[PDB]
RNA sequence: CCAAAAGAAGUCUUUCUUUUGGUAACCAGGAU
DNA sequence: GAGGATAAAATACTATATCCTGGTTAAAGGGTTTTCT
DNA sequence: AGAAAACCCTTTATTTGTTATATAGTATTTTATCCTC
């Protein structure tokens, strides 16, 4: 009761309902922080977001194309089960199962990924950045210098 | 000394060695040529191991075959792998980017068991990359390595670990196979045997060995020994083989309905069905060795058995029960003893031949899986052997190997020292190897099983130190992966010439005396008392009777690079890891000179590392030049041998080739016929000699700096080449039509000088950053249907001229003379990747003298950039008027314990002057022992001092008593070794006197202009407004954390403030402060940074309602 | 040389373990591609 | 971490014979292994303080 | 919590904060350097700005 | 507060968005699996690089090219439906995805300890079955009628 | 903020106007 | 004999210094479309 | 009108099933067994 409380507690002080847990609509992050850049050789760069929004955008055309045709529970319960897979993998990509997995099976970067660990967004670029008037080179001794 | 052209460099060597070097690159050659199954390796198992020669891709195709329906009314068979000559050779494949291989062939057969029709057929089965006589593939154009890989071996291993709670031992056993499933047998802290089969919760004993159809009376009549198993027996609460069944089902198969014949047969399946279970041939043979159950047989099958398993049981519950040695029925007995899982008789190498074997055997799993699925998809009588294999998943687990692994690396070209020691590496890294992050420190140590097999001192010094090692000079690698050391056996204490390897367990059971004992020129001891190693390593002092071997010479526990140190244990092992590690850093230089005091390996090193071009047949030249050798063999045949000039390694050196004999001489088979990059007459030759002074010089070299002559840039003396290279391409694309042309838009000419009449640029020309090499256009893109320009286009022809210019402009901070330009085309059908109409090469050399923080190196881990260069007038001075051209500080000598660059640079003025000791009545005593025709030496002689048996301390003293005169009878420097110097910056002498003489030093490949770089403004990420990162791009220096909290420390609120706003990603504050700054004005206030609204999009984009208030 | 005049210029060595890691000091010319460090400094920037 | 009872007899300046050199590469890597290891978890904790 | 979250766990961080719908005041040397303002501490405090 | 920062900030407030707040920031429904068109190498349309959507990739130039001059400004082209605008806007941008189903968040489901398991009082192991259509549940049950 | 083209003035080569054109993640290897 | 409460074990998640450079960026299969004969 | 060689899309499926070098720390769910009524 001790650890229930915790919860119970903030969604009842608090105006904000428990509601936001479940999700009806889903936000598309602006195309500049996902970029697809031209590559020479008519060849493209994707930012490995769009891939997992597109298995999102897919499943979810389909779903919707399935509703209106009509057909059985089984087939509309088994496209939204893979609905709600995809969802999961845009989120956090391997917190449940087998990662999504792109060329050369390798994971693909999800939204968590980009804010966690020393490669996150927090660390990488917000605590430390890169900067200019700046240089570097090899040290040697200056023993003709003053202090 | 056993080279037929090899200079006469004479050694203070005092011992002799029975046994040759051998070759150094056999590992790999003899573990490829084993894989592949050539007779040469057949004829050497004939003379070994004739009772069952098999090559790697024979074993793969006897276990794979045959393929089997459930029904069994088909099956397919492979055999006779078969190899064709290779595609092109090893030059073409390098020039012209193509891969080094041959085709494979296998005979596959079709047999229908309900009609005995039969359809053989000859399947091709791709192109197997073929290793080159020097131990390399070539991929891709590319020269690769592949590292010999440290695992555990596959076996049972038993281990005691105390208990907390009741401080009682506990012991375990783990039986882990290659490819299986592992069960682990263990005592509690309550007296109970458990089971965990795969991977489950413990279960006692008793179930596993009832499901395995034991009676409750059997296991009692023969456990009944000790009080554990039969307290387990008693609270077994189970009854009946079945229900043993039942629950090693329930505990394994998660919410199935248990049943018998299922419990039955995945039980077997598991451990005894040799399909999902394998040991190989090592685990077999440990498990036999271990247990003793089978010294006679042959090992032929690699799965378990239940006599294994009680096998097993019964030993680790004597192993509690404290007891010494167990018989097994049928077996020998065996002592019973926990085992060290760091023993090098537990670490096996998995060789370039054992990883190629492996990824052959997940292609074929993946083949036979699809060949057994579509066995059963086809009609019958129109399979042929055909229609059922395809090859593209066994082509793809090859290119996956030697493209993605951390074993397959690309060549180390720095010199050829490097490459050497990159094909005798042993790293325990890898794919079924521990990690660098989660490796302890008991794995990073030198067991004693290490000695004469993996080198102690040779292995990096950053967080992969204990990790990568090397392997020793003698050491080779018996057929079950295990390294072997020759030792000279002696027979009733006479040292005999009877070489016999012994891998680490015989060398346990045995007692190893030492090389350097005292032989008394008839195989006998002098005294009876000598160090020898026990059986844990142990040293002691055992009469000279029960002595049962000797090591065949020192520097048998010593890498190749470590033997190439002089006075080596002078050095203590901290710098000497340092003196071996940057050997191999070191660069070409434009000319080579060898070492005045050696070791002897540099011959051999040189020889063996095949830069140098050696005589095939003997035979007299007929013609020398720079490109090529021609000669004439004593029967009629003639050879002409091509020569590398002037061409890039895979680290951007230079790789030149020069003759090194005339256009008479004759030269015989073996013998050196033209010199590499780093040889001087075939022998290694890194650096230089230089003149050095060991004073403390005025502060410049303070805290490991040093100080040059001017002489050694006029001189040109440690100058090195480099050479850089640029690629381009003209692709498709869906557009079309990629184009290299000098017909640029935008482009004046005066940027379109250099240029030829087809783009590239001439050669010959300079370039500077910035310099289009290569000229490019692409289509625009943007195809677009505008009315008045798409109609114009149409009918009245208006051409489309969308180009945007993509060229190749020579990066930043680079330049240098264009050398060669290579352009390949598909015009002249050359092999190109798909898609690719043209590819252009272009290679851009540069010269570097030394300058001020390049850095320099000893072979004795005397390291330090280069802190001043004076002029040639203002050095101390010899009384003859000869400049030093080193100057080394004292304070760094007597305190890191590497005394041998002193005793270095002692041998190397006596060898630069010469010697003569005066036998005028007598030799003197400490010339007794001294070889002869060492009494008298030439000016300029080169000597050897072997690494562990070298010169003397009362002979280096001797010699310096004695040393010739330069030009006039003056003796420079005195018995000490001391010379008066004079002071050339104000001209009186120095009070005392100083240590001068001839210390060998390197230029290592970390120069300066390379690490110099600046920037005030330059080119922006695209996500992040921040500034790119590295040199060729252009990119700021990082202000990380740690500066962060220095500056906020300091107080220093501004600064900070500035710098992450109006110096990284304020958008506006960024032209602001230019703008501000060019005007004269005041830089104006910071604003927000673009990295904090990127972190607030992306949490909104995570669905939380991020908001700022005010 | 003129512009450079008493213009203090921060110089950092990684890590920086302790505040005196940055230190700021007046620049002036030297020949050559390498920085010259004053010698009573390296205990505190522990620089050989 | 126990002392070898043989114990090295030599000094440096003499030369170590292979065995007295070999028990001493024993301490000596151990000792380089701690500082290699070392030079992270003094890190980590100076950035939690 | 933005302290918090760019030190260790920030998925767990942002989760609990999210869900307590918590509120900073923007008052440390760490918040006030990852939104580009002037630290509050030495010169950056009022009796000497 | 404010909406594009000025540094007049007083706080920095977290919390969880519900759908209207989800289609409230967006600024339209990406509804189509594309990025870009390879040949003409611009936006698709309703994809997820829609210049209607997400603004125009060029200074003041429309995807229909009918306005390309800095005079028109804050206009909607009537044709295409592009704001005539800075192309610096699709950094800031957003749209969205209509679900064709309710799906959870994994933040709130998977992450231990599991608060959607605490605030209804259900084991992870079986909140596992319930969303992934692996068993029913009873959400309600009439309890005097049933008497 | 830069390149190319055209027009005007002077200088014998700068200024004014118009148009077009304008990166990341992995794995690996080193250094202190 | 049954129920509850407390040890036990078993899984689940989190962290492990700074800086630099160099090489790659998908395959494979099905269905379809378009051009050539 | 039919055949062959080049596009466009999908997906790495997830079984009554193709995956075994870390330790150290804490926290939360089982679970097994013991104690009580
Ligand atoms: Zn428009």
């Amino acid at each position: 009761a001790l650890k229930r409380l915790k919860v119970v507690a903030a969604f009842q002080q608090s105006g904000n309902s428990p509601m936001g847990m479940v999700l009806d609509a889903v936000p598309v992050i602006p195309p500049e922080l996902r970029p697809m850049v031209q590559l020479d050789g008519g060849r493209f760069a994707t930012s490995d977001l769009n891939d997992l929004y597109r298995r999102v955008i897919n499943r979810n055309n389909r779903l919707k194309r399935l509703i209106d045709l009509g057909a059985p529970e089984i087939i509309v319960n088994n496209e939204k089960r893979m609905l709600q897979e995809s969802v999961d993998a845009l989120f956090d990509n391997g917190r449940r199962g087998r990662p999504v997995t792109g060329p050369g099976n390798r994971p693909l970067k999800s939204l968590s990924d980009l804010l966690k660990g020393k490669q996150g967004r927090f660390r990488q670029n917000l605590l430390g950045k890169r900067v200019d008037y700046s240089g570097r080179s090899v040290i040697v001794v200056g023993p003709q210098l003053k202090l | 000394n056993s080279v037929p052209g090899a200079p006469n460099r004479v050694s203070f060597a005092k011992l002799r060695e029975p046994l040759e070097v051998p070759g150094l690159l056999d590992v790999q050659t003899d573990s490829f040529e084993w894989l592949i199954g050539s007779p040469r390796w057949r004829e050497s198992a004939a003379e070994r191991g004739d009772v069952n020669p098999v090559g790697g891709l024979e074993e793969v195709l006897y276990e794979l075959s045959p393929i089997e329906d459930f029904s069994g009314s088909m099956s397919l068979s492979f055999s006779d792998p078969r190899f064709d000559d290779v595609k092109a050779p090893v030059d073409e494949c390098k020039d012209k980017d193509m891969t080094y291989a041959a085709p494979l062939f296998v005979t596959a057969e079709f047999i229908n068991n309900n009609t005995g029709e039969i359809k053989s057929q000859t399947v091709f089965m791709g192109d197997f990359p073929m290793m080159t006589e020097k131990g390399t593939f070539i991929i891709n154009g590319t020269e690769r390595v592949v590292v010999s890989q440290l695992v555990r071996s596959p076996g049972v291993y038993f281990d005691e670990t105390i208990d907390k709670s009741t401080d009682k031992t506990l012991h375990s056993v783990k039986v882990i196979p290659s490819r299986g499933a592992w069960l682990e047998f263990d005592v509690d802290k309550r007296d109970t045997v458990g089971v965990r089969i795969d991977r489950k919760r413990r279960q006692p004993v008793t179930v596993l060995l009832k499901a395995l159809g034991w009676t409750s009376e059997q296991i009692v009549e023969r456990f009944g020994f000790s009080e554990i198993m039969r307290s387990t027996l008693e609270k077994d609460n189970t009854v009946g083989t079945d229900e043993a069944l039942l629950d090693i089902y329930r505990k394994l198969r998660p919410g199935e309905p248990p049943t018998k014949e299922s419990a039955q047969t995945l039980l077997e399946n598991l451990f005894f069905k040799e399909k999902r279970y394998d040991l190989a041939r090592v685990g077999r043979y440990k498990v036999n060795k271990k247990l003793g159950l089978h010294v006679g047989e042959p090992i032929t099958s690699s799965t378990l058995t239940e006599e294994d398993v009680v096998a097993t049981i019964e030993y680790l519950v004597r192993l509690h029960e404290g007891q010494t040695t167990m018989t097994v029925p049928g077996g020998v007995e065996v002592p019973v003893e926990t085992d060290d899982i760091d023993h090098f008789g537990n670490r096996r190498l998995r060789t370039v031949g054992e990883l190629i074997q492996n990824q052959i055997r997940v292609g074929m799993s993946r083949m036979e899986r699809v060949v057994r699925e579509r066995m059963t998809t086809q009609d019958v009588e129109a399979i042929t052997p055909q229609t059922l294999i395809n090859i593209r998943p066994v082509v793809a687990a090859i290119k996956e190997f030697f493209g993605t692994s951390q074993l397959s690396q690309f060549m180390d070209q720095n010199n050829p020292l490097s490459g050497l020691t990159h094909k005798r590496r042993l790293s325990a890294l890898g794919p079924g190897g521990l990690s660098r992050e989660r490796a302890g420190l008991e794995v990073r140590d030198v067991h004693p099983s290490h000695y004469g097999r993996m080198c102690p001192i040779e292995t990096p010094e950053g967080p992969n130190i204990g990790l990568i090692g090397s392997l020793s000079v003698y050491a080779r690698v018996n057929p079950f992966g295990f390294i072997e050391t020759p030792y000279r056996k002696v027979v009733d204490g006479v040292v005999s010439d009877e070489i016999v390897y012994l891998t680490a367990d015989e060398e346990d059971r045995h007692v190893v005396a030492q090389a350097n004992s005292p032989i008394d020129a008839d195989g006998r001891f002098v005294e009876p008392r000598v160090l020898v190693r026990r059986k844990a390593g142990e040293v002691e002092y055992v009469p000279s009777s029960e002595v049962d071997y000797m090591d065949v010479s020192p520097r048998q526990m010593v890498s190749v690079a470590t033997a190439m140190i002089p006075f080596l244990e002078h050095d203590d092992a901290n710098r000497a890891l340092m003196g071996a590690n940057m050997q191999r850093q070191a660069v070409p230089l434009v000319r080579s000179e060898a070492p005045l005091v050696g070791t002897g390996m540099e011959l051999r090193a040189a020889i063996d590392a095949g830069d140098v071009v050696v005589a095939e047949e003997s035979g007299v030249i007929e013609e020398v030049s720079a490109d090529y050798i021609t000669v004439m063999h004593d029967n009629g045949t003639r050879r002409t041998y091509r020569m590398r000039k002037f061409a890039r390694s895979n680290h951007g050196t230079c790789a030149n080739q020069c003759p090194i004999v005339d256009a008479g001489d004759r030269v015989e088979a073996g013998q050196v016929i033209a010199d590499g990059p780093c040889t001087d007459d075939g022998e290694m030759a890194l650096g230089k000699n230089l003149l050095v002074a060991i004073m403390p010089w005025e502060g410049h070299n303070y805290e490991d700096a040093i100080i040059l002559s001017n002489r050694l840039v006029e001189e040109d003396v440690l100058t090195s080449i480099h050479i850089e290279e640029h690629e381009i391409d003209a692709r498709d694309t869906k557009l079309g039509a990629e184009e290299i042309t000098r017909d640029i838009p935008n482009i004046s000419d005066e940027v379109l000088a250099d240029l030829d009449e087809r783009g590239i640029v001439r050669i010959g020309a300079e370039v500077r950053d910035g310099d289009i090499l290569v000229g490019k256009v692409t289509p625009k893109g943007e195809t677009e249907l505008t009315p008045e320009e798409r109609l114009l286009r149409a009918i009245f022809g208006e051409k489309a001229r969308e180009v945007r210019d993509t060229s190749l402009k020579v990066p930043h901070g680079e330049s240098g003379k264009v050398i060669g330009i290579r352009v390949f085309s598909r015009e002249d059908e050359d092999e190109l990747p798909a898609g690719v109409n043209e590819l252009v090469r272009v290679y851009v050399a540069q010269k570097r003298k030394i300058s001020d923080g390049d850095k320099l190196a000893g072979r004795h881990g005397n390291k330090g950039v280069i802190g001043k260069i004076l002029p040639v007038e203002d050095m101390p001075f010899l009384a003859d008027g000869t400049p030093v051209d080193i100057i080394l500080n004292t304070h760094g000598v007597p305190r890191r314990m590497n005394i041998g660059q002193i005793l270095e640079t002692h041998l190397g003025w006596c060898a630069h002057s010469g010697w003569k000791v005066d036998a005028a009545k007598g030799v003197p005593d400490w010339a007794a022992r001294l070889p002869d025709e060492l009494l008298e030496a030439q000016p300029n002689a080169i000597v050897s001092t072997p690494v562990f048996d070298g010169a003397q301390e009362a002979e280096l003293q001797g010699l310096l008593s004695c040393t010739l005169p330069n030009r006039d009878g003056d003796v420079l420097v005195d018995a000490d070794g001391k010379a008066m110097l004079f002071d050339g910056r104000s001209g009186e002498p120095f009070p005392y006197p100083v240590t001068v003489g001839y210390m060998y030093i390197m230029k290592l490949h970390h120069l300066v202009d390379d690490k110099i770089h600046a920037r005030s403004t330059g080119p922006y990420s695209m996500i992040t407004q921040q500034p790119l990162g590295g040199k060729a791009q252009f990119g700021g220096q990082r202000f990380g954390e740690m500066e962060c909290w220095a500056m906020q420390a300091y107080g220093a609120a501004y600064t900070l403030q500035e710098l992450l706003t109006i110096k990284s990603d304020d958008t506006v504050g960024r032209v602001k402060v230019y703008e501000a700054i060019v005007k004269g004005e005041n830089i104006p206030e910071p604003g927000i940074p673009e990295s904090f609204k990127v972190l607030l999009k992306e949490l909104q984009s995570l669905c939380l309602n991020v908001e700022v208030l005010s | 040389e003129e512009v450079i005049a008493e213009h203090p210029v921060l110089l950092n060595r990684a890590p920086t373990l302790h505040r005196l890691g940055i230190q700021a000091f007046e620049p002036m010319l030297v020949e050559g591609k390498a920085i010259q460090l004053h010698p009573l400094v390296c205990e505190a920037f522990n620089a050989d | 971490g126990e002392f070898i009872p043989r114990p090295v007899k030599s000094s440096f300046r003499e030369g170590l014979t292979v065995l007295e050199y070999f028990i001493n590469t024993h301490g000596a890597r151990k000792g380089l292994a701690d500082t290699a290891l070392r030079t992270a978890d003094s890190g980590y904790l100076t950035r939690r303080l | 919590w933005l302290s918090a979250a760019s030190f260790q766990e920030t998925t767990r961080v942002l989760t609990d904060a999210a869900i307590n719908c918590r509120s900073d005041k923007l008052n440390g040397l760490k918040e006030n350097v990852i939104i580009g303002k002037l630290i509050p501490a030495g010169t950056g405090i009022n009796r000497y700005r | 507060g404010a909406m594009l920062d000025v540094n007049f900030f007083d706080e920095l407030r977290i919390g969880l968005a519900t759908a209207e707040d989800i289609r409230q920031w967006s600024y339209g429904e990406v509804k189509k699996p594309e990025t870009i068109n390879y040949r003409t190498l611009k936006p698709e349309k309703d994809g997820l690089f829609c210049e209607k959507i997400f603004g125009p990739t060029r200074d003041w130039e429309c995807y229909c090219g009918k306005y390309k001059r800095v005079r028109f400004k804050g206009i909607i082209c009537e044709r295409c439906g592009v704001e005539v605008t800075r192309a610096k806007v699709r950094r800031e941008r957003m749209g969205h995805i209509e679900l064709a189903a309710p799906v959870t968040h994994i933040w709130y489901f998977k992450g231990v300890p599991s608060r959607l398991g605490y605030l209804l009082d259900l084991a992870p192991k079986d909140l596992e079955k319930i969303i992934y259509f692996a068993a029913y549940v009873i959400t309600s049950v009439d309890e005097e009628m049933r008497h």
